[PDB]
């Protein structure tokens, strides 16, 4: 029988952030 | 010579160590580019790459950073964004 | 008006972003939105991962992938953008 | 040594670990790492193996029974199996 | 996005087929492990089982292939690698 | 018949650079 395989790298989990700096 | 750090992602001995090099860099250098890549080079050798950093009074942003590698504060007057991304 | 101060880019990619750059002024009055708005286009148009800074006073040192890099004024406005990542 | 995922006999499974140790002493490009170790499974244990090293990719493949391993050697990930 | 062929082994009707299967996996999936899934599967049903597929930024590879049955290329910044096997 | 195939992807070199903004 032949078998299936989904396997991928480990995932960096990303954040996006906004930044402003005061007046 | 007041840090204040308004927005983190970051371990806190990593952040006290933001704070630290940019200390030195202020101490070092006068120049924005110069300060940003102080703690830039500085972050990408203890911390391995890559690391951005952006010094001034006056910019707003919009990043993509690793998760717990992010630093957004001020020393005195001044506003450092340092985080780490590829 | 557009001034290029450094780039390393191509030079669709580069008028695409002042073309970019220049409905983010018109749109927004504060610059992390400006810069948002800058990233979030360029990410779906050049895929991820960009970066947007945008000001008045700032220096900077980042790593750029090749060819996707470019620092400019549009007047008085300092924009970089870069991809890493 | 990290083990993901394995279907595989522990005999094997440390063969394969020793011959991704071999190939990075060897070589440094991802191109000839992989090389390596499929025309060592290749010789050892018959065609036909593929392999892929790198640190990011995604992967969908189908493999013979007992004849599939993916593992990472230090900051490298290794994916080696057998269909054909 | 841009489609580039970097090597091939693959009837012209087939490498195009393969070109607009892997565009469609991009615009469903985000994750390189689902836009494989994809990728393969398709090929498994409209040329017979057995393919594989790799997709991602930074993979090197050696692998046996069936004559007139892969391909490997870019669509934007991620590398694609269908054969049968 | 069955065929070799060897190849990867790109090398996606990096570039660091200095920014700084005008005197106002």
């Amino acid at each position: 029988f032949m078998q299936h395989a989904n396997v991928a790298t480990d995932q960096v989990v990303m954040k996006s952030v906004e930044c402003q700096t005061e007046p | 010579r007041k840090a204040v750090i308004k927005n983190a992602d970051m371990s806190d001995d990593m952040q006290q160590d933001a704070i630290d090099c940019a200390t030195q860099a202020l101490e070092k250098y006068n120049i924005e580019k110069d300060i940003a890549a102080y703690i830039k080079k500085e972050f990408d050798k203890k911390y391995n790459p890559t690391w951005h950093c952006i010094v001034g009074r006056n910019f707003g942003s919009y990043v993509t950073h690793e998760t717990k590698h992010f630093i957004y504060f001020y020393l005195g007057q001044v506003a450092i964004l340092l985080f780490k991304s590829g």
